[PDB]
RNA sequence: AUAUACCGCCAUCUUCAGCAAACCCUGAUGAAGGCUACAAAGUAAGCGCAAGUACCCACGUAAAGACGUUAGGUCAAGGUGUAGCC
């Protein structure tokens, strides 16, 4: 009996997402990686910094877009340029959405001394894979 | 109001309905059978006691010989004998007052 | 309301679809319907339908047989003219082919195979929320292979469905609405009941169609 | 550190401790429960202790058709907003924690005289708001298992009725209280027992029977008699629609057998109309209020019989020494005639 | 300090195969049970097993291995409820 990044089977009243449902040993078999960089590859370096500041990015953006997201993020770092992809709901106003978009993008760029971009996908209700 | 028009007033009908007055009241007491004699009174020294009877809690109601439809519901329409105070839910004081009023 | 008048018209009439002309005690005795199992196979509630016994074999009262058969045919044809759903049951494997063929020929449906638990009670979850359960059940063989009362009579008595079964000396006509004494085992009796039901329901259908055609004309 | 900090739901789980030895085995704890709270829903995302006025989220972006500018909230304004937020949190907490007043039925902390309302509509669609439900009994059955051992299974008995002579009881077992209630409610609304009554408020005549070492006696009564019967019996009478009778129960006391025998007797009670139809005689009622006047109630639907019944003298009839005593007046007991509650 | 508040992470039977929401039925409507295929009341969501995926295959090995038991171990990975030094 192992407990690792997996949801307990309940009576059947727990909507779950794809990755939130599937186990951590199918990350390559039936899932994709949340992040894509080369520090893990051989010969590269600074992978520790990559991971640490990626965790920081995830936490900061999760807490500066609270209650709107419904899934984990997608990182995409091509050379210099950084890209983040998110999914959110449409309860708040596009005014606030764009204001926070610009604010967060500027903060990330000024902090990392790096060109950054961020995209969001709107949803009326978070997509559920199964009822667990 | 000292007269009996508070009954015909709509607050009475919306507050009670077609049922009698005693039907809404219920007694809090010891286990199983309740006591055989109700409380002495519901008001003392210009103060009301918790869980009062309906005729005492609704101060606008006024017991009197003339409010026939107000004091008729206690005595059974098919049995001329009045019900007892543990049945009607009211205290012995106003119960006796209503007895001499109906007489 | 004329539709309700047409629905009620056959009620006041007695022998209105001419079901009596179909059967006669001659045909019953020729098909050997009067037979019954041994006295050891006798049943209390079946006693009154036994005209007598011989050689440890029981004999059926053919007048009561014809009366119950007349009532059964009349009822079947009544709700057939009302388009009431019919459903046949016979656990006996000896006649599944014939039963299913005659069911196809009539247009009414049947279930000869193994009956599943609560197929009628939980039919909503099985089939769907909106399903028109049958309006009449009938039985060419009331008991199962192990000779217990088929669960369908219990299901119908529960969910208010009428039942018409041919009852042998071992059967239990208590739950059945219009139990007709007869010979569950003889192929002559099986074929006779088949042809009788076919003619009956076909005449009921034809009469419905011609009545509604007359009404469309008028 | 900030990296050490994490999301909320896991802290909530670790603080609530839903799963453990504490809860498993059903031992539980000494009734201490910190209730779930949601802080993110409460406060708006915009304001903090530094009171910058945000035109994008905190203030409407346009005013008088004029773009806005970043501004500062003054000391008194910040303090007043914080006091308003304190008041709002206090209001929310008060509204959260309050009393719960479920009607007192047979007694406190008991599921006897409580109604869950009518059954739910059917799948095909059948609303039965006319039906009213009551819970006769709730008990904690326990059966063991090799894997887990003592597992509790709530058993409940319920009844439902129109108040129009049509009703029915049922049972429901489940691990969950609400789920068992629902299952029993569905089973009752499916399985119905109808019974007739003489003048909409009484039985046809006195009855006496036993069922599983449970003796019961129904006693017909006239109007204004009331319902002086066991609490379950008066609940089922309220549900049926009869307003007065008497009943006595002796022997064993078991609620499910009680209800089963009750429905059996009240269904086997034979209508006096059908009695006359079978007999060939006219029914005649006589009252104490009405003088020597024959009140015909029913007649045979078929032809009346030619000759009348012969007089039956010293007939063989089984009866009750208790009723004999009460009729003779020799009986004495403080517990018989009391000023009990209303009906 | 409290693994006897817990989360998080694992040993255990497991070199198992059962766990089961939601319905029906039997037992007089009890705890409970629901199996007979030439078949007699069980139907099953879903989980798991399994299958497929990884290594050299389809076998094999790994991985996976639920419901629950040991108030199993871990407040010393880290955080956190309660009680304390403050
Ligand atoms: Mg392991
Ligand atoms: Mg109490
Ligand atoms: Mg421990
Ligand atoms: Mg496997
Ligand atoms: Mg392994
Ligand atoms: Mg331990
Ligand atoms: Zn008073
Ligand atoms: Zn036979």
């Amino acid at each position: 009996k192992n407990r690792a990044a997996r949801v307990r089977v309940s009576k059947g009243d727990k909507p779950v997402t794809y990755e939130e449902a599937h186990a951590p040993h199918y990350i390559a078999h039936r899932k994709g990686w949340l992040s894509l960089h080369t520090g893990n590859l051989d010969g590269e370096d600074h992978a520790a910094e990559r991971t640490v500041e990626d965790v920081f990015l995830r936490k900061f953006m999760w807490g500066t877009f609270p209650g709107c997201l419904a899934d984990q993020l997608v990182l995409k770092r091509r050379g210099n340029q950084l890209e983040i992809c998110a999914v959110v709901l449409r309860q708040l106003s596009p005014h606030k959405y764009y204001f926070l978009v610009g604010y967060s993008e500027t903060l990330l760029s000024y902090f990392y001394k790096c060109p950054v971009r961020l995209h969001l996908q709107t949803v009326p209700s978070k997509v559920v894979y199964k009822y667990l | 109001d000292e007269p009996w028009k508070y009954l015909e007033s709509e607050e009475y009908q919306e507050r009670y309905g077609s049922r009698p007055v005693w039907a809404d009241y219920r007694r809090n007491h010891k286990g199983g059978v309740p006591p055989q004699r109700t409380r002495k009174t519901c008001i003392r020294r210009n103060k009301v006691v918790g869980n009062p009877c309906p005729i005492c809690r609704d101060h606008k109601l006024h017991v009197d010989f003339r409010n026939v439809k107000l004091l008729e519901q206690f005595v059974c329409a098919h049995t001329g004998i009045i019900f007892y105070a543990p049945y009607t839910g009211v205290c012995v004081k106003q119960h006796k007052r209503l007895t001499q009023a109906i007489q | 309301d004329f539709n309700d008048k047409i629905l009620n018209e056959p009620l006041k009439h007695s022998d209105f679809f001419n079901v009596k002309e179909l059967f006669s005690v001659r045909s019953l005795f020729d098909a050997r319907v009067h037979l019954g199992h041994k006295a050891g196979c006798r049943h209390r509630f079946m006693e009154p339908y036994i005209f007598g016994s011989r050689l440890d074999h029981d004999i059926i009262d053919l007048e009561q047989t014809a009366t119950h058969l007349q009532l059964a045919l009349n009822f079947t044809a009544h709700m057939a003219y009302r388009k009431g759903i019919i459903l046949f049951i016979s656990r006996n494997r000896q006649f599944s082919y014939l039963i299913e063929n005659m069911a196809r020929d009539c247009g009414e449906y049947a279930h000869t195979r193994y009956f599943r638990g609560g197929m009628l009670t939980n039919a909503r979850l099985l089939f769907g929320p909106t399903v028109r359960l049958p309006d009449l059940i009938i039985f060419l063989h009331t008991l199962n292979n192990i000779f217990e009362p088929h669960v369908a009579v219990r299901d119908a008595a529960k969910m208010n469905i009428p039942t018409v079964g041919i009852v042998d000396t071992n059967c239990n006509p208590c739950l059945i609405t219009y139990p007709v004494p007869g010979n569950d085992d003889s192929p002559l009796a099986v074929h006779l009941y088949c042809r009788l039901f076919q003619t009956a329901i076909t005449r009921a259908k034809e009469k419905r169609q011609q009545v509604e055609a007359l009404y469309r004309l008028q | 550190s900030f990296f050490t900090k994490l999301t909320a739901d896991e802290l909530w789980k670790g603080a609530l401790a839903e799963t453990g030895a504490g809860a498993k085995k059903g031992r539980g704890k000494r009734t201490k429960k910190k209730k779930r709270k949601d802080l993110n829903r409460g406060q708006i995302i915009g304001e903090g202790r530094y009171g910058f006025l945000w035109p994008g989220l905190n203030v409407p972006l346009m005013k008088n058709g004029a773009v806005q500018t970043i501004a500062q909230r003054s000391k008194e304004e910040q303090e007043k907003v914080e006091a308003d937020m304190i008041q709002q949190r206090e209001e929310w907490d008060r509204k959260k924690k309050m009393k719960v007043k479920r009607e007192r039925g047979w007694s406190g902390n008991s599921w006897g005289g409580i109604s869950l309302g009518p059954p739910d509509p059917g799948p095909c669609g059948e609303t039965y708001e006319d039906f009213d439900t009551r819970i006769l009994e709730v008990r904690n059955v326990f059966t063991m298992t090799a894997k887990e051992g003592r597992k509790k299974s709530i058993r409940v008995l319920v009844a439902v009725g129109n108040g129009k002579g049509a009703a029915g009881f049922s049972i429901g077992k489940a691990t969950d209280r609400m789920d068992a209630f629902r299952k029993a409610k569905n089973r009752a609304v499916h399985h119905l027992h109808y019974i007739e009554r003489y003048e909409d408020h009484t039985i046809f005549h006195d009855i006496s029977l036993r069922f599983k070492r449970t003796h019961i006696k129904m006693k017909k009564q006239p109007k204004g008699y009331g319902l002086r019967c066991h609490r379950a019996i008066i609940t089922i009478c309220r549900l049926i629609g009869i307003k007065d009778m008497y009943a006595k129960v002796s022997g064993s006391i078991n609620m499910l057998s009680l209800t089963q025998g009750l429905f059996r007797g009240l269904s086997r009670q034979e209508t006096h109309q059908q009695l006359a139809d079978k007999k060939g005689l006219h029914v005649v009622e006589i009252r104490e209020e009405c003088g020597p006047l024959p009140i015909v109630v029913a007649s045979p639907r078929g032809p009346l019989r030619k000759d009348p019944e012969p007089e039956d003298e010293v007939p063989d009839v089984k009866l009750d020494w208790e009723d004999v005593k009460t009729a003779q007046g020799m009986k004495r007991s403080v517990w018989s005639n009391l000023k009990r509650a209303a009906t």
